[PDB]
């Protein structure tokens, strides 16, 4: 949840790449692969994550402490 | 004659046993030389887990009922058999009496604490000499009462008086006569958030009634004359100084109280408005 | 343990972690797989049981 | 509507939140419209509870039926 | 020619478990029973509430992710929102033996990042009693001068009412709720009775083999005014040898062993496989599936499109075979390995590509324990029985 | 920590994080230095706190972690950032009412 | 663990297996048991000649089970008896019983 | 004739007051008699 | 006295004993225990 | 062979 | 199966599934084969039931 | 055989009573006390014992007499063998079955 | 006569309760009422 720091396999810093990830799905309307292929990911160690991510932190914050 | 098995380090001797037991391992062991005491330790919650002295006693019995593979002729003749030896002790009282009164206490709502207190209550009475009757209503009705009295409820002598009909007096002397027992055998507050439930009143009203209550107490003049009209002109007042309406005649059928009375709590009550007010 | 295989004496080799470890060639008389198969483990306590144990 | 009537004899609303934490029973109050007569013989001359009932969650007699999202995350249930 | 109705789709004719199989018309359907019975124990996250609420034995998963190779019948059992187990790079191969007898082995750097790592919340529930009204359990912090029968457990952790506040680290033989009971003097008089005079201990430690973080305590009185108080601690729980792992064709097995990165094969382009199974399984079972789910788990993952794992549809295998091949990949799946120990080229080809797998309830920590010289029984004074008693 | 996250759930997160290491030649590890815990000789004192403000939920970055001990003219302990919109790595996300104050031990 | 005793030492060879004699069981029996009660009236102790008195066997480590002494751990038991006003039959031989009944004169006993 | 085939019955009755009113005249309420049956 | 917390409206009570369990303000009888004012020590692995 | 999740656009797109 | 037609003896109706696990099953072909499933699997049941009786 | 069976002593005379060793009881709390099933049939035995001997003793009714007898033949009945045919079921007060010895000696998991 | 001590609400509170609260709908019929298994969202 809430964006996996590095990646499972490689090692590479993702979890800056989620906002401009969304940013670039939101903005230009673009597909999956072709946002991938521009934050910089080139192994599909890297791409089942981001593509497989499932965030539920946003479900988790809507209760009240 | 003796029989107290004590456990003492006949290497250490120096103390009475200050010792610890290691459950996981099964001993105890003095905790000084190290020497181990006592092997193959028993436990007391393994055979717990298969299965009242307080109330019953050290009495046993079993049940006789149908069989998977019977028949009803032996079922009876057994039955009948314990029908002729019932009147070998005389508990035969205890149970219909914790059945009646497993009855009224279930008919009232009333948690299983002040159930357990009152049969408790009617097992301390039970059959002696100074309760001399009252034909089993009144100790009941009083054994209820004092079973609420000890668990901190509060409830009205009219609440009970209106699920029995004990007469009143002849209830106050038995009432009497069983606190007499209770203490040979060694607040108003807790009204007002029944009556507020009786009501439909907010937290704030019954809290403002709880201040009120006791402001009112501590300020004397009337005292009381008895803690109800106290109760139902101290949540008057309380609505009154809001504007959720009911006025007089409601909550005096409702409470069942005399709107005179509550009239009569509100003239001086009004006069002592002053120091009253909680914010 | 239908086999009298099912129940064979065994060297014990100090490993960490937490599982027994074994050889596969005896996990054929044991009809055992590694998939959550938990077995028992039995140590004597005597020299002459641990003899015969040896040598049977 | 489901209820709660505690020991010291105040009864509220329940929800299913706080019946798991309160170890309570989720039901509701029954009543009946008893009616009594007296013959003397063909000469002819209350609002009574009766019990409670478990309600099962996601009901018409539950609250949780109607609520929304918003809602559920306020009464602290998962939508 | 007389249709009188028709189907509205086959592929409904299975069931909730049955339709997170990928493609089970391609695998035998004992497979599909299997992990049709695997499919409700597998570790996940059954609702959001779980912060507020006070279950007992929770298994929550730190990074849930949804597979490649999804049905459609999953957009209507809210599985993408809820999914129960993570996408592992996975390669089929005989490495260095440790893999026979479905073993798997586990890469030791993912596992440091956090994969199926998963957290355990154990709820301890407390509950103080009046039997007669004369005798009332009361929750309290004992005193080791006036309480007898009191546990060997540390009582440092616990307040003045009796209880550990949330956020302290606590572990086994420690006591989070503390109770006691009164006594008679005339009642009992054993050992030391007649001197500690007050009070008997009665508390409710936490587990032997137990440890973790207390997360949350609550007090609350019951229905009948009874004071109780529920205790949740929380656990992370590292995947360890001894757990177990199953995927979605009927596939169950625990770890055989962890090896690090440079002991781990490695591709011409340097992906890593966090697990590697052994090949042995895929004849014998006869579950073809498990192959098509990792070749269009590749494919999902390379397009970045997930691709439909419906029952009966028109996909076959050709056609994902195509779509690889125009990625660049073997066609077959097939991939070029190096050693990890020597660096040099493997002679034959491995199966190379993620599966979406899940952890199953089964871990060796709740299942190792042995007995030299316990309790026994009061009945036939032989050995108990349980792993929380200490039996044998 | 009143976030709806675990604490060793972001200890982990934490963990993960990457750091700057090069002048890491000149800097002792905590084994070999003879002090008892640490100094600034063997490791970099980090914190983190993070408050939530407006109605908008708040990010906490990698970048919002500052360096409050002496490094003795080294230039290690600065958070890496390498997005090309000048924010760190998203640790966790917080909303008004929930605060989170740790210190960190590079 | 337990405590050495002087008898010789053997093994167990043959066993027979017979019928309890009434004047064996109240040869080897040491109480009549009474009384109905578990404990004694004073919610203690034991009821001193009833279902479970110290002339038997004991537990909870601490009695010293009057009869044999020693302890729990050592304590064999020990046996009480019923003496009955009315003859009973024994469920296991009631069949028995009704053979011999069906074996023999009813009269004169031959 | 299809409109005969519209028959249906009431459904129960929720009573929507503050609880504490019907609960009150469930057990002890201070108020008995009201009603002449049985009372011989 | 201790500090607690309220179930709904999340309000300071820090009561002290014998004073049953219930909040001031509201009557919701579930009451928070507040987490240790102490640091707690935990590690990256 | 893939599962279809742009349909909010081409429903968007063609109503 | 409600999809074919009254006295129908054709193989195919009656069982027979053409289709390899390659290229997938057909309807009414992976319901017979789950019948054949549940059948190995009640069978193994009751030969194991029966075997430890057997054995005892 | 003379020396160990008698037709005599096929008839029950003399009962003889196990000791807490063979049938322990828990004090659990010292207010929760549990007695054994084998404590509650010989509870029995004693209240249908002396009932026959009281209703022996001053008059006889003749028919107090035999239900006496057979209550007390129940109880040592189901004593001894609890799931008898064609007899009724001794239940105990908490709701389940009366565990005999035969019973311990019967099923599986037992004492064999 | 009395409405309180006439018509009992225990029977109907006591047969509901022990009915959805044990297994056995009254053995006639045991294994009706289960724990919910909350292991996953599936199960
Ligand atoms: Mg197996
Ligand atoms: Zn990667
Ligand atoms: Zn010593
Ligand atoms: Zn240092
Ligand atoms: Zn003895
Ligand atoms: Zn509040």
């Amino acid at each position: 949840m809430i964006v996996p720091v590095r990646c499972f396999s490689c090692g590479k810093v993702v979890g800056d790449k989620w906002e401009s990830y969304l940013n670039l799905l939101q903005e230009d309307e673009l597909d999956e692969g072709t946002a991938l292929s521009r934050l910089g990911l080139k192994r599909y160690c890297c791409r089942r994550m981001i593509l497989t991510h499932v965030d539920l932190i946003e479900k988790f914050l809507r209760y009240n402490p | 004659p003796n029989l107290n098995i004590v456990l003492t380090c006949p290497e250490c001797k120096v103390y009475p046993p200050k010792i610890v037991e290691r459950f996981s391992e099964g001993d105890v062991v003095c905790a000084l030389c190290g020497l181990v005491l006592s092997d193959k330790l028993v436990d007391t919650r393994s055979e717990w887990r298969t299965f009242n002295p307080l109330l019953d006693g050290n009495n046993l019995s079993t049940r006789i009922g149908k069989g998977e593979t019977t028949d009803m002729r032996f079922t009876k003749e057994l039955n009948k058999a314990q029908g002729k030896n019932v009147m070998d002790k005389k508990d035969n009282e205890v149970q219909a009496a914790f059945a009646k009164i497993t009855m009224l206490c279930d008919a009232a709502e009333l948690p299983k604490i002040v159930k357990d207190c009152a049969k408790e209550a009617y097992k301390l009475c039970h059959d002696e000499k100074t309760l001399k009757g009252k034909s089993m209503e009144s100790i009941m009705a009083a054994s209820i009462l004092i079973g609420c009295r000890r668990a901190e409820v509060a409830r009205t002598f009219k609440e009970i008086q209106s699920l029995i009909h004990v007469k009143t007096k002849e209830f106050g002397k038995t009432l009497n006569i069983m606190k007499n027992i209770l203490r040979g055998k060694s607040q108003n507050l807790t009204y007002i958030p029944r009556f507020c439930s009786h009501l439909g009143l907010p937290m704030q009203v019954t809290t403002s009634a709880e201040y009120t209550a006791k402001k009112c107490k501590e300020i004397k003049e009337i005292a009381g004359k008895s803690p109800i009209t106290i109760a139902v002109v101290s949540i008057y007042l309380n609505i009154l100084l809001f504007q959720i309406p009911i006025t007089a005649a409601k909550v005096g059928q409702t409470l069942q109280v005399t709107e005179g009375t509550i009239k009569s709590g509100y003239k001086i009550l009004y006069e002592h408005r002053d120091k009253l007010v909680d914010p | 343990s239908l086999h009298k295989m099912s129940m064979m004496a065994h060297r014990v080799k100090v490993i960490p972690y937490s599982t027994f470890r074994l050889n596969l060639s005896v996990t054929s008389p044991y009809n055992a797989d590694f998939d959550g198969d938990e077995m028992n483990l039995h140590v004597p306590q005597s020299e002459e049981t641990r003899a015969e144990l040896s040598q049977l | 509507k489901p209820m709660v009537n505690e020991s010291d004899g105040v009864t509220h609303a329940l929800y299913p939140q706080e019946a798991r934490l309160r170890n309570l029973t989720y039901s509701s109050g029954l009543f009946v419209d008893v009616k009594k007569r007296t013959y003397e013989l063909k000469y002819e001359l209350g609002k009574v509870f009766i019990g409670r009932l478990p309600i099962m969650l996601r009901s018409k007699n539950c609250y949780l039926s109607e609520a929304t999202e918003s809602d559920l995350y306020k009464l602290k249930e998962c939508p | 020619t007389t249709f009188t109705h028709c189907e509205i789709h086959p592929s409904m004719i299975l069931g909730v478990a049955a339709s997170i199989i990928p493609f089970p018309d391609h695998n035998q359907s004992p497979r599909n029973t299997y992990q049709s019975a695997m499919g409700k124990q597998a570790m996940g996250v059954f609702l959001t509430n779980y912060n507020v609420r006070m279950d007992t034995m929770a298994n929550i998963l730190y990074y849930p992710q949804k597979p490649l190779g999804t049905t459609r019948a999953m957009e209507y059992l809210k599985f993408r929102e809820l999914p129960a187990g993570q996408n592992a790079i996975v390669a089929i191969a005989c490495y260095s033996g440790y893999n026979q007898e479905d073993s798997m082995i586990m890469n030791q750097s993912s596992i440091d990042r956090g994969l199926f790592r998963s957290l355990f919340f154990r709820s301890y529930m407390d509950q103080e009693k009046k039997y007669g009204m004369s005798i009332t359990e009361t929750f309290e912090k004992p005193q080791r001068t006036n309480t007898l029968r009191m546990k060997h457990g540390t009582y440092d952790k616990l307040d003045d009412d009796g209880l550990i506040a949330p956020g302290v680290r606590v572990s086994g033989e420690d006591v989070i709720i503390g109770k006691t009971t009164p006594i008679s003097p005339d009642e009992e008089e054993l050992g030391q009775r007649t001197a500690y005079h007050s009070k008997r201990d009665a508390s409710t430690p936490l587990r032997s083999t137990e440890n973790g973080i207390v997360d949350q305590v609550l007090v609350t009185t019951n229905q009948d005014g009874l004071k109780f108080v529920k205790v949740r601690v929380r656990t992370t729980k590292i995947p360890q040898i001894g757990d177990k792992f199953a995927s979605r064709h009927g596939q169950k097995g625990t770890i055989g062993i962890t090896y690090r990165r440079e002991d781990m094969p490695f591709t011409a382009e340097g992906i890593v496989p966090d697990l590697i199974i052994n090949p042995h399984a895929i004849p014998s079972r006869m579950t073809v599936a498990h192959l098509i789910e990792c070749l269009l788990s590749k494919v999902a993952a390379l397009s970045g499109n997930e691709g439909d794992a419906s029952p009966f549809t028109d996909i076959t295998v050709e056609g994902i075979s195509k779509l690889l091949r125009e990625h660049g990949y073997q066609s077959r799946g097939f991939e070029v390995m190096y050693n990890g120990h020597t660096g040099k080229k493997l002679m034959a080809q491995i199966f190379f590509g993620p599966t979406y797998y899940q952890r199953l309830r089964h871990m060796v920590d709740d299942k190792i324990h042995a007995r030299a010289r316990g309790p026994m029984q009061v009945l036939t004074r032989q050995p108990v029985e349980g792993r929380s008693r200490d039996g044998g | 920590n009143t976030t709806v996250l675990a604490d060793e759930f972001i200890a982990h997160r934490l963990g993960l994080i990457p750091l700057q290491s090069m002048d890491i030649e000149q800097l002792e590890y905590s084994r070999d230095c003879f002090c008892e815990d640490h100094c600034d000789k063997c490791s970099v004192v980090l914190t983190l706190q993070a408050f939530g403000e407006s109605e908008s939920t708040t990010n906490v970055y990698s970048k919002d972690l500052v360096i409050v001990s002496n490094l003795m003219g080294r230039n290690i302990g600065h958070p890496i950032i390498q997005d090309k919109e000048g924010n760190g790595v998203l640790i966790c996300k917080l909303r008004k009412g929930q605060e989170l104050k740790l210190t960190c031990v590079a | 663990g337990q405590q050495y005793s002087s008898a010789p030492l053997r093994t167990v060879k043959e066993v027979q297996f017979g019928l309890f004699s009434p004047e064996e069981v109240r040869a080897i029996s040491v109480a009549k048991i009474r009384f109905p009660e578990t404990m004694d009236e004073t919610q203690t102790r034991a009821k001193i000649g009833g279902l479970n008195d110290p002339r038997l066997g004991s537990i909870d480590r601490n009695l010293k089970c009057q009869t044999c002494q020693e302890g729990m751990n050592e304590c064999p038991g020990h046996f009480g008896h019923i003496d009955l006003a009315k003859p009973v039959f024994h469920v296991g031989f009631i069949a028995k019983i009704k053979k011999v009944c069906e074996c023999v004169c009813m009269h004169c006993g031959k | 004739r299809n409109i005969v085939k519209l028959n249906n019955k009431e459904r129960i009755t929720t009573l929507d007051e503050t609880v504490g009113v019907t609960m009150s005249h469930t057990g002890m309420s201070m108020r008995s008699d009201n009603s002449n049956f049985l009372k011989v | 006295t201790l500090k607690y917390i309220c179930a709904e409206c999340s309000s300071k009570l820090s009561l002290s004993r014998t004073d049953a369990v219930r909040c001031k303000d509201c009557g919701h009888r579930i009451l928070l225990k507040a987490r240790t004012k102490r640091l707690v020590q935990f590690e990256a692995r | 062979f893939i599962k279809r999740d742009r349909m909010r656009r081409n429903f968007l797109r063609m109503r | 199966l409600p999809h074919f037609s009254k006295d129908d003896y054709s193989p195919e109706s009656k069982g027979f599934v053409e289709n390899s696990y390659l290229r997938g099953l057909t309807p009414q072909e992976f319901f017979f084969h789950a019948m054949g499933g549940r059948e190995g699997l009640i069978d193994t049941a009751v030969k194991t039931a029966e075997t430890g009786y057997i054995q005892r | 055989n003379e020396v160990f069976s008698r037709p005599e002593w096929m008839i029950l005379t003399c009962l003889p009573v196990p000791p807490p060793p063979v049938r322990p009881s828990i004090s659990f709390n010292e207010s929760q006390r549990g007695e054994d099933d084998l404590t509650f049939k010989l509870a029995d035995i004693l209240k249908a014992n002396i009932s026959l001997e009281t209703l022996e003793h001053n008059g006889a009714p003749h028919h107090a007499i035999e239900e006496a007898e057979s209550l007390l033949q129940f109880h040592v009945a189901t004593y001894m063998d609890n799931d008898i045919a064609g007899q009724p079921q001794a239940l105990q007060k908490s709701g389940r079955p009366v565990k005999s010895i035969r019973a311990r000696l019967k099923g599986k998991e037992g004492r064999i | 006569f009395n409405m309180k001590l006439a018509i009992n609400a225990k029977t109907i509170t006591s047969g509901l309760k022990y009915a959805l609260a044990t297994g056995n709908w009254g053995s006639s019929r045991a294994g009706v009422s289960q724990v919910l298994n909350r292991y996953t969202y599936s199960s």
